[PDB]
């Protein structure tokens, strides 16, 4: 889980739909629980969404809550959040991160690994 | 022959007949091929020394309870690669055979290959002039992945893939763990083994918080339900598992571990209604 990449990110209208993925080519990745973050222009940066290592258990935001959905391809090493009818104030700077179990629920922060980032805009 | 019934989710093994040192048989060495998964139970009957035809019997490993042989070849603890495995191994003093049983916990992280020897070679029957010896039987068994995580509390933090929540415990900790399940679904816990778990052997009596948390057994509150237990494994810890399935009636119970310094509360809400 070292080293997370994200792919993804561009223009959409106001209820389109967009698509992220994160990947991970260690084989590590199998034993983190992944999630998303997004930052917006000058705000601090929030929880998005997060999915367990089986991939059957998942946490989203309430902001995001019914809109977004996150799953993971363990085989490939591989996280996506489909990203629909999106809203103005979705566009952000969304960012992967892998955590480690522990220190109470899964999903929890603080997050270990992170990506560098991609940029999510629409109008 | 090994059996998995795929209706009550066991697989059953009898290793007697085909090992006898009074019968006569094509092969010396038989193998046998099971996979299980989640929460399936592999139950083993085999003999001991007390029984005619099989003094010199033995299993490999010789602590079968506790033991597995990890890739068909070095003998290792099964909860080392197994963690939440369940065995209990139980002697019927009358017939003079050993049940092994094998709980596999209700999820699990790694896919695993082991085996099990019963080796009866050593062992002779006298017949007429003839000498015949036992033979010997392995079974080869696989396990997949376990699907989902079990909605439950760890209080040990060693169990982290296993549970939804995990801590390690400090001293003068007080945590309450919440948790609402609807059918088919797991909750449990673990503790530290020399912690307190209040009542006695829960799930199989509960504080029913209906009630006032007076303490009731399981089954004077639910038939529909599948449980499981062990007060101490290898690694020292205690671990409970519960899913209920076919039952209606909401349930509201709890249960606790303590030490001389700290508490911790599992509360387990069963809504037949409840989404995830
Ligand atoms: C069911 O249980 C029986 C009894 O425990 C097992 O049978 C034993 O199996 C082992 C191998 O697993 C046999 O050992 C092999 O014996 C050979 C030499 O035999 C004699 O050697 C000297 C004389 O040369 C005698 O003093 C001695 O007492 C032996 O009788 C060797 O060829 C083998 O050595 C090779 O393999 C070993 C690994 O095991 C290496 O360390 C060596 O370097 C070398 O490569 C080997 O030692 C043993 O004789 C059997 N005992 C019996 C029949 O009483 C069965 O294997 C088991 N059944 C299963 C698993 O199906
Ligand atoms: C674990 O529970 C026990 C029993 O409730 C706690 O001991 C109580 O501490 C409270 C603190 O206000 C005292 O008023 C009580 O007198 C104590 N109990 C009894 C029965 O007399 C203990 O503190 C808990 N452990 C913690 C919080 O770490
Ligand atoms: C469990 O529920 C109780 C009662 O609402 C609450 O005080 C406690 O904080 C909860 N524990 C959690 C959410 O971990």
């Amino acid at each position: 889980q070292v080293q997370l990449q994200e792919s993804g990110g561009g223009l959409v209208q106001a209820g389109g739909s967009l698509r992220l993925s994160c990947a991970a080519s260690e084989h590590t990745f199998r034993d983190y629980a992944m999630g998303w973050f997004r930052q917006a222009p000058g705000k601090e940066r929030e929880f998005v969404a997060a999915i367990s290592w089986s991939g059957s258990i998942k946490y989203y935001a309430d902001s995001v809550k019914g809109r977004f959905t996150i799953s993971r391809d363990n085989a490939k090493r591989t996280q996506y959040l489909q990203m629909s009818s999106l809203k103005p104030e979705d566009t952000a700077v969304y960012y992967c991160a892998a955590r480690w179990p522990g220190g109470g629920m899964w999903y929890e922060p603080p997050y270990d690994y992170w990506g560098q980032g991609t940029q999510v805009t629409v109008s | 022959i090994c059996k998995y019934d795929v209706t009550t989710k066991v697989a059953t093994c009898e290793i007697i007949d085909t090992i006898d040192s009074s019968v006569l048989k094509e092969h010396h060495t038989v193998h046998y091929s099971i996979t299980l998964s989640r929460w399936d139970k592999l139950i083993i009957k085999y003999p001991t020394n007390e029984k005619t035809h099989f003094e010199n019997f033995f299993v490999n490993p010789f602590n079968l309870k506790d033991k597995v042989l990890y890739n068909y070849n070095k003998p290792i603890n099964i909860e080392h690669i197994l963690p939440g495995a369940i065995t209990t191994d139980i002697y019927d003093t009358r017939t003079k055979i050993k049940q092994y049983i094998l709980r596999i916990p209700p999820y699990v992280h790694k896919d695993i290959h082991f085996s099990l020897e019963f080796n009866n070679s050593l062992s002779l029957t006298k017949q007429n002039q003839n000498i015949i010896y036992g033979n010997v039987a392995k079974i080869f068994i696989h396990i997949n992945q376990g699907y989902k995580e079990i909605h439950g509390c760890d209080f040990t933090g060693k169990y982290s893939h296993l549970f939804t929540y995990s801590k390690k415990p400090l001293p003068n900790d007080d945590d309450i763990c919440n948790v609402t399940i609807g059918n088919n679904t797991f909750s449990g816990f673990a503790c530290l083994s020399h912690f307190e778990l209040k009542p006695n052997n829960c799930f199989s009596s509960v504080y029913d918080y209906n009630e006032a948390n007076k303490v009731k057994k399981l089954f004077d509150l639910s038939t529909k339900v599948e449980l499981d237990h062990i007060k101490q494994n290898t690694s020292g810890y205690t671990l409970s598992y519960i899913i209920f399935n076919k039952e209606s009636t909401k349930l509201k119970f709890s249960c606790t571990c303590s030490s001389n310094y700290s508490n911790y509360t599992i509360r387990i809400t069963f809504d037949p209604n409840y989404i995830i």
